[PDB]
């Protein structure tokens, strides 16, 4: 990430700003719909529309990415702990990282149309690549 | 399926290929930068807002929708419709086949920008069944 | 494959000793990309590198996956139908998403080299590629 | 990134291959023009029948640019930043084409090595030949 992708990162989330749970529950729903292979990893959530553990977890992984909005500079170590779950004990397949991030741009463009420029969807899917590598990593 | 169809053509209407065709290539040609080596005859990709203005990126992707919208007539036959389209890409353009679905999931972001709440998740979910199978024809050349 | 080509990769596979190489390829396949072990955790012990080669599991069902090959290798021209099965398999109820076939693919011919060296010369091996390529496809059908 | 494991399996698997190198990233090139003909379109300029002077001499490249990988290990960005601007923005190779050379590398080593590339190993290379590739595909 470079400081233009940095900037425009942090603009992007400052935007969505309460509306990160929400937006993080929604992009699962997408996930769930698109991507139906994506579901094997919650088998014991329920993930009927409006379920409170899609909303949870939503909100789990949108404050996972804002931790990270704010360690930008070291996501090593901001997501150390997560890293270690999706490798080691989930053991999720790295092509499933793709089919949230694309997820997440297709939420965060459906709800900030004027603020998701190509510049800042550039810096957005780099970031999210960055925060998958991060996770995939050991 | 059926109910799938109806609500993916319907939705298809409200779709202004002109610009949602420009926006689409430009984006995959700004946040995927090596699919520039395509169209290096198009001329100035140097910056964002170059490849967004370029007249020949909001020409050429008004053609790739329309061609989108050409398969929309042909749920059922998309490897028949985009066979021609197909050898371009694979025999004489040399495009991996990865591009077409980087393409499809742009032109879902650019669905999504331009709509808004209008392009639920379910809807959303069909439509990606669409450009999968459109960037599956597309790659029947490679197969 | 073209017929010279189709002639060359089928006396190759004689030389195969599927039991060794196939175990060899599953076991490299659990080791180089562990989220794979995800699929094949009833398996036992995959903890270590050497309990995943030397897992007795591991060896028993990499002969079915090259078993699986040696019966593609006899219908080249129909793998859709051959893995027709498989594939819905792997996909409506393994949910094994279809980038690993080509994983599992590439580190066989990975394996082939190691067992044969010299002998996997590339024009070999660019064979060889087509016919994972076919397999992992085939395998990949009823996704889409 | 790469483990202090990995490393030393790299820097090990590289020496056994020693004064091969340029000898070895020929093959993978030849190896990745048969496999994978689309990875040609990048070298329209080349010749590229077997035994070619210009594939034999860029493969003693390319193996001189993993040999200076190899030697810089705890700093894989600086030691190719020259090259990670020439494949990212001069050539614009598309990302997918590095798996490919990547994989015809681990086949290579693997034909010549064969008591050397064991899965540990194996997994190193991997994961070595990943970190390059990403690092020619950063700045884009
Ligand atoms: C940027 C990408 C991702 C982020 C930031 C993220 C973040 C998180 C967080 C914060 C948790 C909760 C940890 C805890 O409560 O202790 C979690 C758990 C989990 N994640 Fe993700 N994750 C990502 C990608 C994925 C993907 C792609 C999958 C599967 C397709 C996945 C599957 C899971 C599962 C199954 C759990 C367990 C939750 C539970 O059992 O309650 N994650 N992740
Ligand atoms: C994914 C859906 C796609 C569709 C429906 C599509 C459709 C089309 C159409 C209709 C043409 C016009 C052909 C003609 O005028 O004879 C075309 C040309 C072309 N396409 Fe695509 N395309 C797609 C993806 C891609 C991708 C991903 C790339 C590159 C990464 C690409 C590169 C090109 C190039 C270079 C041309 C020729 C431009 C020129 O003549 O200067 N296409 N495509
Ligand atoms: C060319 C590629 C492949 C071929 C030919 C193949 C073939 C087969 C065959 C024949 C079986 C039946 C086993 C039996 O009946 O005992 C099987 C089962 C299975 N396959 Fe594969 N497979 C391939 C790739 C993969 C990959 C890449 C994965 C996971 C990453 C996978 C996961 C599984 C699992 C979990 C089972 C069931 C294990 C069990 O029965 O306990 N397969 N496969
Ligand atoms: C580990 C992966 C790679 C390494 C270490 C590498 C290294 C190099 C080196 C050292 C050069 C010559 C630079 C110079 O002469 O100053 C070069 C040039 C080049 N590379 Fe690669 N490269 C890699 C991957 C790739 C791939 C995958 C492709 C295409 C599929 C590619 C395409 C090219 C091209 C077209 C040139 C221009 C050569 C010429 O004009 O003579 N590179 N690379």
């Amino acid at each position: 990430l470079s400081a233009a992708d940095k900037g425009n990162v942090k603009a992007a989330w400052g935007k969505v700003g309460g509306h990160a749970a929400e937006y993080g529950a929604e992009a699962l729903e997408r996930m769930f719909l698109s991507f139906p292979t994506t579901k094997t990893y919650f088998p014991h959530f329920d993930l009927s529309h409006g379920s409170a553990q899609v909303k949870g977890h939503g909100a789990k992984v949108a404050a996972a990415l804002t931790k990270a909005v704010e360690h930008l500079d070291d996501l090593p170590g901001a997501l150390s702990e997560l890293s270690d779950l999706h490798a080691h004990k989930l053991r999720v397949d790295p092509v499933n990282f793709k089919l949230l991030s694309h997820s997440l741009l297709v939420t965060l463009a459906s709800h900030l149309p004027s603020d998701f420029t190509p510049a800042v969807h550039a810096s957005l899917d780099k970031f999210l690549a960055n925060v998958s590598t991060v996770l995939t990593s050991k | 399926t059926a109910e799938e169809k109806a609500a993916v053509t319907a939705f298809w209407g409200k779709v202004k290929v002109d610009e949602v065709g420009g926006e689409a290539l430009g984006r995959l040609l700004v946040v995927y930068p090596w699919t520039q080596r395509f169209f290096e005859s198009f001329g100035d990709l140097s910056t964002a807002d170059a490849v967004m203005n370029n007249p020949k990126v909001k020409a050429h992707g008004k053609k790739v929708l329309d061609s989108f919208s050409n398969g929309m007539k042909h749920l059922d036959d998309l490897k028949g419709t985009f066979a021609a389209l197909s050898e371009l890409h694979c025999d004489k353009l040399h495009v991996d086949p990865e591009n077409f679905k980087l393409l499809g999931n742009v032109l879902v972001v650019v669905l999504a920008r331009n709509f808004g709440k209008e392009f639920t998740p379910v809807l959303q979910a069909d439509f990606q069944k669409v450009v999968a199978g459109v960037a599956n024809a597309l790659a029947h050349r490679y197969h």
